[PDB]
């Protein structure tokens, strides 16, 4: 059923699109600069801010970019952002914006001072993804969440607690983590947790332990591919009328639109564009708990590690000058594509048969298989 | 150590999938 799913999505994707035009119309912005990821990002807070204020803006004069520091009547967004959305609140599309965020976040940072503070081996990384996600987010957004996400949060819910209706919330909490899990016992011992009004130490410890399980046996998360506003905006403009065309977040839809985003980026004077192109791409798509092997194989190009990366993070702060920033163009093309899976495998080879598909297979038709056997550079961005 | 250990896998594909 392309109907609803595809088209349903697309029109909360218009919404997001058109949004940003107007709100680009406003700040009397140049084509050039909508494009700036910079600036599309601080558009996205706003409202998101709005929905639950001021910003970075930058500017560009003969030369050099001058950052404006603003403010927009917190109404006046959200007066604006309906206005998009048929005056509908379209909580999917803000959810949306807020997992574009997470993604990056979740591949621009590594959060380990929250695990173990939490009492969670930093090891952990590849289950934590969406631990910056806001819990106002959606239903379809906690699906994207990692299982070490679950515990760090139940972890200080208890944690605070057992050091009112906070109980359905728990309960719930759980179910999701449960329905991570893809085996029998992974399934059942969830539940000899869920038992405990008041789970001290006893669920605190166990938790844990399945945590670590999902390091052998993943769990079912979604990836969801989540573009800048600008990319939606800049494509809006372009004519794309996705409600009707049909859109998806896990098909070939965001890799095809973002081979042809035109995506520009503030670069710190030392930085390396390439890197900071990479970074992008890996929050486009979920990919910085990805195996670096795979990622660079339908990338196109090598995937670097974290530690070898040459960026600091793509927001830009207060305290640095623009007389020493300039700005490159974003690389976010890529070779082949992939259904974004919500598995994590199980029996050693995952997702067998399942392959990669090239940019021009629109249907789902012809799979390809990738053989590693080949000179690589690692497997974890951490 | 303070690094990764696992891969959290991101795509539908044939692989051997690292820990």
């Amino acid at each position: 059923n392309a109907t609803e799913i595809r088209a349903s999505v697309g029109k909360m994707i218009d919404g997001i699109g058109r949004f940003y035009i107007q709100m680009c119309t406003e700040l009397k912005l140049s084509d050039y600069e909508g494009r700036l990821i910079q600036n599309s990002l601080t558009i996205e807070r706003m409202v998101l801010s709005a929905f639950d204020t001021g910003g970075p803006i930058y500017r560009r004069v003969d030369g050099k970019w001058r950052r404006e520091l603003i403010l927009y009547d917190k109404e006046e967004i959200r007066r604006i952002w309906r206005q998009a959305n048929n005056g509908d609140d379209a909580t999917a599309g803000l959810t949306h914006m807020m997992i574009w965020h997470s993604n990056l976040n979740d591949a621009t940072y590594q959060r380990t001072r929250a695990l173990v503070r939490t009492g969670m081996d930093p090891r952990m990384c590849s289950l934590m993804q969406g631990s910056t996600l806001p819990r106002r987010s959606g239903a379809a957004g906690a699906a994207v969440k990692g299982v070490g996400t679950m515990v760090m949060e139940l972890i200080r819910m208890i944690k605070r607690g057992i050091n009112r209706r906070t109980r359905i919330a728990y309960e719930r909490m759980c179910n999701i983590l449960k329905g991570k899990f893809q085996t029998a016992a992974q399934r059942t011992m969830v539940d000899q947790v869920r038992e405990s009004r008041n789970p001290g130490n006893a669920e605190f410890e166990d938790l844990i332990f399945l945590a670590r399980s999902a390091l052998i046996l993943r769990g079912s998360v979604a990836h969801k591919s989540c573009l800048p506003a600008c990319v939606y905006g800049s494509a809006v403009a372009s004519g794309y009328d996705f409600e009707r065309e049909g859109y998806s977040l896990v098909g070939i839809d965001p890799f095809r639109l973002l081979q042809n985003s035109q995506v520009y980026s503030l670069i710190r004077p030392n930085e390396n564009p390439a890197h900071k192109s990479q970074l992008v791409w890996m929050a486009c798509h979920s990919a910085a708990f990805e195996d670096l092997r795979v990622s660079s194989f339908i990338r196109g190009t090598k995937v670097v590690p974290r530690g070898k990366l040459s960026t600091r993070g793509v927001q830009i702060a207060s305290n640095e000058n623009m007389e020493t920033m300039e700005s490159s163009t974003l690389e976010l093309r890529s070779r082949y594509w992939a259904i974004r899976t919500r598995s994590g495998g199980n029996t050693d080879v995952s997702f067998q048969g399942r392959g990669v598909f090239e940019l021009s297979d629109e249907k789902a038709t012809s799979p390809i298989v990738p053989s590693f056997d080949m000179s690589n550079e690692g497997s974890y961005f951490f | 150590s303070s690094g990764q250990i696992s891969i959290q896998p991101t795509f539908s594909v044939q692989r051997n999938l690292p820990f």
